[PDB]
């Protein structure tokens, strides 16, 4: 095992200087030993990613996954710690930073087959991850117009030179 | 004899509140410190 994660939120800064940016809370949470498989977990980590507290909320509730209710608990946790422990203001402020799943350990086992053959059969557990942090959602990239790529290629066509020339 | 027997109870039960509950209007603020 490894812990890392959870000492995440022993970390102590030094006071504000005047009028400095406040810097935006960060929570960490995770959730050890699930009984749901990695590669399943992924998709619900990758689908919540970037949303608001709210949406993120909203999505995970009416998904069919058995580890939408697993990662709902787990952001509700979060959100309870963010404004008790840390201290935040306005509570749906929060989105979600970062949202991902390890490995845990796993449990081996036997699988008959036939013809007295059989096969390693591996019991699958995963580690939930999630980084809440207060301030409202980032804007999310628009796709690069013309503008853009015609600005690309003159700035290369631009930065050539004649080669082993000197 | 016609005796009748019952089994003896043997325990008859007979024998010989702190609130520190953190404040919600505080707002996480340690409460020992008066000022
Ligand atoms: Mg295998």
């Amino acid at each position: 095992i490894s812990r890392k994660w959870e000492k995440k939120n022993k970390i102590v800064y030094p006071p504000q200087l005047p009028g400095e940016p406040r810097r935006p809370a960060e929570i960490y949470h995770c959730r050890r030993q699930i009984k749901y498989s990695k590669d399943k977990m992924w998709y619900l980590a990758k689908l919540i990613r970037g949303m608001s507290i709210d949406q993120a909320l909203a999505q995970l509730e009416f998904s069919d996954k058995k580890g939408a209710q697993i990662i709902k608990e787990v952001l509700l946790e979060a959100q309870d710690m963010a404004v008790r422990d840390h201290n935040v203001e306005f509570r749906s402020n929060l989105y979600v930073a970062e949202s991902t799943s390890g490995r845990g350990q796993y449990l081996k086992r036997i699988r008959y087959h036939g013809r007295g053959r059989f096969g390693i059969m591996e019991k699958v557990f995963c580690h939930y991850f999630v980084k809440l942090v207060e301030g409202p959602p980032p804007p999310r990239e628009a796709p690069k117009t013309a503008v853009a790529h015609a600005r690309e290629y003159i700035q290369e066509l631009r930065n050539r030179t004649i080669t082993h020339a000197l | 004899l016609g005796q009748t027997f019952t089994f003896p109870d043997l325990f008859p039960e007979r024998k010989g509140r702190q609130k520190h509950s953190p404040d919600p209007r505080r707002g996480g603020v340690p409460g020992w410190f008066g000022l």
